[PDB]
């Protein structure tokens, strides 16, 4: 029984490490765009401004 | 490409936002609307969704609302037992003439929120309680 | 305050959307098709479930035949409607229909029983207490915010221009035309046999489908496009099949939305969208065609391709006379647009005079609908 | 030297359906 | 020997878990934000072409 | 002498047919296969044949593995190719290859890569003065005599329906259903398995293939001809494998070509043969559709199952409207039409000038073709 | 294995002697990696024999033939016969299926029966399938240790069920319709 039980708790862990991996990649994403968005609102804000 | 990130962002934002917001607040309502009739057999229910998919609490739920016997849930602890105890809820319901449209032993197995939801809303609404 | 909220419910051949009144965005939007098992069952014990609706429906696309209830504008299959309003009723918006009041879209020109099918499908099946039927252009025209202009709607089965100014619209110069993005999809289905590709059954027509989606734009010269894929491959791209298999289209981006210009291409007579859009303005008044140049908008999914909104503007400035000036409207979000308009349609003050109420329908039948409705 | 009608094979998860 | 090992790999999977779900936590705040920049970007942008 | 003759060589997934332009028969007729030993020959100074090709291929089957370069009316293997046109020119007609024309027949829709390879090979390899793509249902009208029709051409590879009015043909019109002989093959095989006769090797395919042949018809009533099998034991027949054992057919006779007429046997969720023919008329316009019912086509050699034009006609008579003339022209040689035609379209003198020209190949390349046939 | 062990000299011909040989073959028999490295290791050293005794008393040495006789498996050809491995045979049959469920298959392949029990088909089995397989799809070999009694197992499961006691064949209901009903009721 505890062979089974040992497999099951490993699987439900490399499953969540798998998921862990991904959010962190998709913050990384986030992160990058959100920086972009000021680029774009400076630019446009000294075009208002003129 | 502008026009479809733009797109992206309105559906992403507006339509996400809103519907889970009132899935939330649903939830909630449904939940305690659940905890107020199982506490004569003293069950419980911490979440909508995970506490449903084994079948036996939604068995328990209409043998309260109902107030007769249903048949024995098998004695399991599988997957194929869980769509059993499911179809068996499912079946009784269907005993009764309650309208169910898209509704599927796996569906409620499998953890959908929609189906879960629209499930209770069907009980609450349509089936009528016992005294 | 004695308000409920009517549902606003829009309805097209390709996915259906609803929501509240007064509400910014729809709360459900889902495609419309039914799906049906199509192999034997030999796990005795699992559920039994005979239709499959909505998203569970693409979900589980490989051992389904999926149908579309509503072809060409037109529902052709009453059950598979009902079991959608059902499941949008139930399961999407979690509110009780005989509560409130519908509101519902069609095409301009139809057969008229649909409107009559309808209207008693809603009375009598879920006992609203009142019900309307507007047709979707207007309600581009209500979601533009101006209260003059031509409106262009083409969504998944129907294609469809109206004249309106000053709120007064003209019902000998709406077109329709029978071209939209099933056309198109079965075009790309049949262009991809050239590359090698073959998509025979329902799931490879979604899977052709999201391919157009993904990777579609429209050319601003398509001679210069032929001429320029002909040159070089720096214009192509890669897609990934559900299997793992990847394929190149390339030249075949840009040849799909073109048969939306050059219906000739699917062998049909009739003309273009930029064609039927002039036809439409000429055949207005003459001092009104001035404001209607210049109040272009466009409505509807199929309307969402790159470069749709030069195109168009080039080809109709090519047509109309140059001393005038034309611009096109297009609002990102137009895909939505029919949906907002009708819900600016449930807020209005006088619009509570112009339900369909339940007395008045037991007593002229299903016929008020064509007296009561535009 | 009336058609026929669309068929379908049949299923064994459940064993009758008759109302 | 089984018995000692399953502790370990309980804490190990317990404590992925909470790593997991703090992400998830970070990543949707992450995405509002981005949201709400892109958001205020459009509007200056259509102020400028008027 | 001048205006030599011109060969023409008809290439289906099954045979190949190959003949001179005067002639009214073609002079070979061999299968398309290519087999390669498995054993390890032990017998020194027997001498070493590193493949064979064509008949007697079929004759040693025993010893080597049967390969078909073609699947599904598309090239899979060139260099198989090769070897079977090698084989047709020099030792089948015996020809010189550089100094006659040669005309090809392919299916409608395919790959636009295999023309190309076609014209390139052979130019570069066999030099061939001039050669000519066409598509064998066309040719099918021409060895029917008649300008007018819907040419439904059923092959080992493919099956294909093509509608032609007055000499123009209607290119949306045309549907290719995947259905053909070798799936019949492998579906007789998987039923004659339930009566303990197992056939797993690829020669042993070509003995269901000749059982299928000889010992095959379409009933007219299904279901009925069910009950009539189930009921008595009149409905069997013998066979004599080449090793002297007797198997007997029995009920499978008319159930491996219904598969035809439903697909849904191979899990294939496709229409059946006589609802694409009438989708095919019904795609045409409104005022021809008179004229093709009445001049429906039967072509290839797939249609020669006993019973199959009584079959096609009721159903299409069922499909069709009441009032309508509908009969099936179903020539008794139709296994050789695509030839027969073919042959006749290099017997015209205007065919002279649409010849592809080594001198065009030249200037523009294996591309050509896509400009100069169809 | 009979045929490859006369190649060094023991012969076993009646049919006692054949369930020794089985005997042999589940005790001393592996599944290769490397067929051709396997190969070469075996001939160039003597690490890979080992001893079996006869239920005479005799002592017999295998050595090379531990991984030829499961490699048939794999090469039908050894046999004469012109069928495809094991490995292909999946993959032929994932690629009959639809396009939209191959990945579900692919992830979910399942081994049993008494034959899969070689050492080392889990690995061999990912390999070729991962070969064949595209890149992107990633193939999960699933193989229970109880996998030879599975077919009993799922037994058990299948009788315990409620609906399964409506999917019986009654004697009422062979006694109307003949031996025949199986075919009705049984998939
Ligand atoms: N982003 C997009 N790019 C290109 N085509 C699209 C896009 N979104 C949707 N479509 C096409 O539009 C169709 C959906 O139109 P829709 O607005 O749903 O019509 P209706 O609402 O009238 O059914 C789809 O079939 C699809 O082919
Ligand atoms: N007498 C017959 N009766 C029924 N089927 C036949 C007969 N002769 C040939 N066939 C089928 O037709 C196929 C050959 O078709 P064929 O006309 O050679 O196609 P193609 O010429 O395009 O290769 C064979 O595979 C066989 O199954």
């Amino acid at each position: 029984s505890l062979n089974r039980r040992i497999q099951l708790v490993e699987e439900e862990l490399d499953r969540a490490q798998e998921r862990l991996a991904t959010a962190l990649q998709k913050l990384e994403e986030a992160e990058k765009a959100a920086d972009e968005s000021e680029r774009g609102m400076k630019v446009i804000e000294n075009r208002a401004l003129k | 490409d502008n026009d479809n990130s733009s797109a992206r962002l309105f559906e992403r934002s507006r339509i996400k936002a809103l519907a889970d917001e009132r899935e939330v607040v649903q939830k909630k309502t449904f939940t305690k609307w659940v905890n107020s009739h199982l506490a004569r057999v003293s069950c419980r229910i911490t979440d909508l969704y995970k506490d449903l998919r084994d079948g036996r609490m939604l068995i328990k739920l209409l043998e309260v609302l109902s107030g007769e016997m249903l048949p024995k849930p098998t004695k399991g602890k599988m997957r194929i037992h869980c769509l059993e105890n499911v179809d068996k809820a499912l079946q009784f319901l269907k005993e009764q003439r309650v309208h169910l449209e898209n509704m599927g032993s796996h569906d409620i197995v499998d953890g959908n929120h929609r189906l879960v939801l629209g499930l209770i809303w069907t009980i609450i609404l349509r089936f009528q309680i016992q005294d | 305050d004695d308000d409920i909220a009517a549902l606003v419910v829009d309805n097209g051949s390709g996915m259906c959307k609803a929501g509240f009144a007064g509400d910014d965005a729809p709360r459900a939007v889902f495609p419309s098709i039914v799906g049906r098992p199509r192999h034997q069952g030999v796990m005795v014990g699992m559920g039994q479930k005979d239709s499959y609706v909505g998203d569970e429906a693409q979900s589980k696309r490989g051992i389904l035949t999926l149908k579309y209830p509503i072809e060409h504008g037109i529902v052709t299959n009453w059950d598979d409607m009902e079991k959608i309003w059902h499941h949008t009723f139930y399961n999407e918006l979690r509110v009780a229909p005989e509560e409130h009041p519908v509101l519902l879209t069609e095409a301009p020109l139809n057969p008229k029983a649909n409107r009559e099918k309808m209207t008693q499908i809603m009375f009598e099946t879920f006992n609203t207490p009142a019900m309307y039927v507007a047709i979707q252009a207007v309600l581009s025209l209500y979601a533009s915010g101006r209260t003059t202009g031509i409106v262009m709607d083409s969504g998944d089965g129907v294609t469809h221009t109206v004249p309106i100014y000053e709120g007064y619209a003209l019902p000998h110069a709406i077109l329709r035309l029978d071209l939209a993005g099933r056309d198109l999809t079965d075009y790309l289905m049949k262009i991809l046999t050239e590359r090698g590709y073959s998509f025979t059954t329902t799931a490879e027509r979604e899977i052709v489908r999201d391919i157009k989606e993904k990777l579609c734009y429209v050319a601003l010269d398509f001679e210069q496009e032929m001429a320029t894929a002909a040159s070089s491959s720096s214009l192509e791209k890669s897609y990934e099949l559900p299997d793992g298999q990847v394929i190149t289209i390339g030249n075949e981006r840009f040849r799909c939305p073109e048969a939306l210009f050059q219906p000739s291409f699917l062998g049909m007579e009739s003309c273009g969208i930029h064609e039927t859009t002039f036809n439409s303005i000429m055949k207005c008044d003459v001092d009104i065609r001035k404001d209607l140049y210049a109040n272009t908008v466009l409505s509807g999914g199929t309307t969402m391709y790159p470069g749709i909104a030069d195109r168009m503007q080039k080809e109709i400035t090519a047509l109309a006379p140059s001393t005038m000036k034309i611009k096109i409207i297009a609002p990102p979000e137009r895909k939505y647009s029919v949906w907002i308009g009708g819900s600016i349609l449930a807020s209005l003050s006088t619009f509570q005079q112009m339900w369909i109420s339940k007395q008045e329908y037991d007593e002229s039948g299903p016929s008020i609908v064509h007296r009561k409705c535009f | 030297t009336t058609g026929t009608p669309r068929t379908s094979l049949p299923h064994f998860h459940h064993p009758e359906t008759t109302r | 020997s089984l018995n000692r090992r399953i502790q370990l790999v309980e804490e190990e999977l317990d404590r992925a878990q909470e790593r997991l779900a703090t992400a998830l936590q970070k990543l949707e705040e992450a995405e509002k934000a981005a949201d709400e920049s892109e958001r205020g970007m459009k509007v200056i942008e259509s102020r400028a072409q008027k």
